[PDB]
């Protein structure tokens, strides 16, 4: 591919490196978002290889919830990845705008996480920064996890790297115990609260009240709640990895087989 | 902006490609791709004949 096959509607995004646009591929028609990169950039800020290793990762997965990267491209002076057009855009401006999700939504959102974390985790990928930034939404309102910067293809070894985002920190990682595939459950149950709440249930002041509130699993549920919600949030925060509930179970829990209404996008043919 | 590109006919484009999905896995993903190493050195034209 160069970067005359396709026709260039408009930005959709700035992005450190480069824009985001809305783009056409000239010859089936067919609407993308094309993600540009500046090659001397990237060079300056020594990110090459974290590039490398995000692309090697988003390209080889193809599920309904994780935003599909078709191939890639350069040219002189930048890099270019072909990405699916989320159009109804950053899951994090719809929960600011409603300042809240229903559990319907909420719900549906989990199942459809779970799903794509679970296809993750069989292939030994951890995201290892699940949050509503991290995710776009479909033309029906699907999931789509979006951002893979943080990932890690970890087959064998256990991980050190401290990383993510301070109010999804597991314990674990602030602890500075090695971690595993698990970090996902807990951040899975950060998202439902967040859903659910509108706030991170660590929330503090300074950084080390949020990791004091996150090491001693202090957990304190609004009373809006539902019961079953409460129930599943539980299941995922628990301070020991082991005892976290596993995605499949995430995906069987009585309150998101209650709640969600979950489609699967039609697929060719 | 191009007329595809905004409201309307955007709109309708898109609903018209959720319901009519591609063979992505043929239309992109049989098409090649430059190795990962080389995304940051050389970039080659596309044609040289003479
Ligand atoms: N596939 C997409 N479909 C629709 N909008 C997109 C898509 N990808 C990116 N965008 C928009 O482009 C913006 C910037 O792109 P993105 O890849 O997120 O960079 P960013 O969010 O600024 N983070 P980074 O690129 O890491 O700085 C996003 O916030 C979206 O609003």
């Amino acid at each position: 591919f160069t970067i005359d096959d396709f026709d260039i509607g408009r930005p959709l995004g700035k992005g450190k490196f480069g824009n985001v646009y809305l783009a056409r591929e000239k010859q089936n028609k067919f609407i993308m978002a094309l993600k540009v990169l500046f090659k001397s950039q990237l060079e300056k800020e020594g990110v090459e290889h974290q590039l490398r290793r995000e692309i090697e990762i988003q390209s080889h997965l193809r599920h309904p919830n994780i935003l599909r990267m078709y191939n890639y491209f350069h040219d002189r002076k930048r890099i270019y990845l072909m990405l699916e057009f989320a159009p109804r855009g950053e899951l994090y401006k719809e929960l600011q705008k409603h300042g809240r999700f229903d559990e319907q939504r909420s719900a549906t959102f989990m199942e459809e996480l779970a799903d794509a974390l679970h296809y993750c985790h069989e292939r030994k990928v951890i995201h290892r920064d699940i949050k509503p930034e991290n995710l776009l939404m479909g033309y029906k309102g699907e999931l789509k996890i979006a951002d893979f910067g943080w990932s890690v293809h970890a087959p064998s070894l256990r991980r050190r790297t401290m990383c993510g985002t301070l109010d999804y920190l597991p314990p674990e990682m602030i602890e500075g115990k090695t971690h595993d595939e698990k970090v996902d459950l807990w951040c899975a149950g950060v998202l439902c609260y967040e859903f659910l709440v509108g706030m991170p249930p660590f929330d503090s002041p300074s950084h080390t009240e949020t990791h004091r509130r996150i090491v001693n699993v202090d957990l304190k549920f609004p009373p809006f709640l539902s019961d079953g919600s409460k129930d599943l949030i539980s299941k995922l925060l628990r301070y020991h990895p082991p005892q976290r509930l596993p995605l499949k179970g995430v995906m069987e829990h009585p309150w998101v087989k209650a709640n969600s209404r979950r489609v699967l996008p039609p697929v060719y043919q | 902006i191009p007329a595809w590109a905004s409201g309307n006919l955007l709109t309708q484009a898109i609903r018209q490609q959720y319901y009519k999905p591609i063979d992505v896995d043929r239309m992109y993903g049989t098409i090649d791709s430059p190795k990962l190493e080389e995304l940051f050195n050389k970039s080659k034209p596309r044609y040289f004949k003479r």
